[PDB]
């Protein structure tokens, strides 16, 4: 059967550049009679179903921009993007459609390189409904930064914390290619009642010095 | 056309 | 105006049985065969098979023969996928997709159905506001959100203002907190002057526990 080898697995480019992704077969995908290729390109943006991009190896779907061109035949195929925009952050999949089984490729993940964006930092004290529940989550928001590497440290009454925090990073954004991070510190209401100053220290390459956002409990 | 005959020969 | 609508996400124990529906509308149903595609969480796409809408004949990929069944109900324009004797490896999102009129590509896709196979039982989330406060101020802009805490399994759906607010929204990937339950937060940045004239409502839907919550996130001070 047809094994679809895709290359490279992840590739990173600057916004505006043109790039190449490769799809290679085991056996040929040529009809020999219709002189048409049964290869299809699909795009999967995060959280969505796949979208049909290109069928018959170069024919574009209805409503598609003219910056995606793939034109291979036989056993070697390429998909190329003329000007990468921030909306093209996705995984690209080739599919054999010549014969059963109609195998997919492994996927190429395309990521964006941009300039440095310092994070804007917000802190949220726990809600009164949750404090009635017995727990207290304090949330620290790092918004719209690049690159992805970022250090976040919790200080409660200027005492660096080592447990009780969980972090989550977004995918790269569809409009400006940045990342967003949340760090959530989780204490009981009792341990929360025993301290006053809650602070979030943030270190990132866009900041000349690390930035601290803080509140005092009860304001 | 069809549609219910995928592939080269259906 | 062609839509494929799939049934909602389900939590099933190992050994149990699941059926997923795929109701198509907008085209003559019996002229376009129906494919199924598996996507394991964080992993790639695998083609499972397809069923003939005209004849009823299924065709399975070799890995899916035996525990998987494709069926149709033509009078309701609906395709069905059934997984028997559920294993751990069946936790995934299952897509139904339509053969294009070419026969060369898959044209219209459903939105996916996530099946989680686990002995554990459903927990519905609690929802707590992340109110704007001036500790939530940067530049001229304010941040606000919703904490969606202590739920099982994934997914939760979060929208804002019944889907009319999308710009500047970050819904974060959930963490697995140490209790085994999932926790998530959804945030938006808005202008700070418009707090007090705009309203921001987070809409949280956890289908496996039939939990729907609308929470108006109001300014603190
Ligand atoms: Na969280």
């Amino acid at each position: 059967d047809i094994v679809m080898t895709q290359s490279p697995s992840s590739l990173t480019v600057t916004a505006g550049e043109k790039v190449s992704m490769s799809c290679k077969s085991s056996q040929s995908l040529f009809t020999s009679g219709k002189q048409k290729n049964y290869l299809t390109w699909y795009q999967q943006k995060p959280g969505q179903p796949p979208k049909l991009l290109i069928y018959w190896a170069s024919t574009r779907n209805s409503g598609l921009p003219d910056r995606f061109t793939g034109s291979g035949s036989g056993t070697d195929f390429t998909l190329t993007i003329s000007s990468v925009q921030a909306e093209d952050l996705a995984v690209y999949y080739c599919q054999n459609d010549y014969s059963y089984p109609f195998t997919f490729g492994s996927g190429t993940k395309l990521e964006i390189k941009r300039t440095v964006a310092a994070p804007s930092v917000f802190i949220f004290p726990p809600s009164d409904e949750q404090l009635k529940s017995g727990t207290a989550s304090v949330v620290c928001l790092l918004n719209n930064f690049y690159p992805r590497e970022a250090k976040v440290q919790w200080k409660v009454d200027n005492a660096l914390q080592s447990g009780n925090s969980q972090e989550s990073v977004t995918e790269q954004d569809s409009k400006d290619s940045t990342y967003s991070l949340s760090s959530t510190l989780t204490l009981s209401k009792a341990d929360y009642e025993k301290h006053k100053v809650y602070a979030c220290e943030v270190t990132h390459q866009g900041l000349s010095s690390p930035v601290t956002k803080s509140f005092n409990r009860g304001e | 056309g069809a549609g219910n005959q995928p592939g080269a020969n259906g | 105006q062609i839509q494929l609508v799939q049934s909602g996400p389900e939590l099933k124990k190992p050994g149990e049985t699941v059926k997923i529906s795929c109701k198509a509308s907008g085209y003559t149903f019996t002229n376009y065969g129906m494919n199924w595609v598996k996507q394991a969480p964080g992993k790639g796409l695998k083609w499972m098979g397809w069923i003939n809408s005209n004849t009823g004949e299924p065709t399975y990929a070799e890995e899916f023969k035996g525990r998987f069944a494709f069926s149709l109900e033509t009078s309701a324009s609906t395709a069905y996928l059934q997984i028997n004797n559920l294993k751990n490896e069946d936790t995934a999102t299952y897509f139904c997709a339509r053969w294009a009129n070419c026969g060369c590509a898959m044209d219209y896709w459903g939105q996916g159905t996530t099946v989680t196979v686990s002995s554990a039982s459903t927990k519905g989330p609690s929802v707590f506001p992340l109110a704007p406060s001036s500790k939530s101020t940067s530049g001229g802009t304010a941040a606000l959100g919703c904490l969606v805490k202590d739920y099982f399994p994934e997914p939760v759906t979060v929208s804002w203002n019944s889907g009319a607010l999308t710009s500047g929204v970050h819904t974060f990937p959930a963490v697995l907190q140490s209790s085994g339950l999932y926790s998530l937060s959804s945030v938006v940045t808005v202008p700070s002057s418009s707090l007090g004239t705009q309203t921001y409502i987070c809409n949280v839907n956890h289908k496996p526990s039939n939990t729907k919550v609308d929470k108006k996130v109001e300014p603190k001070s």
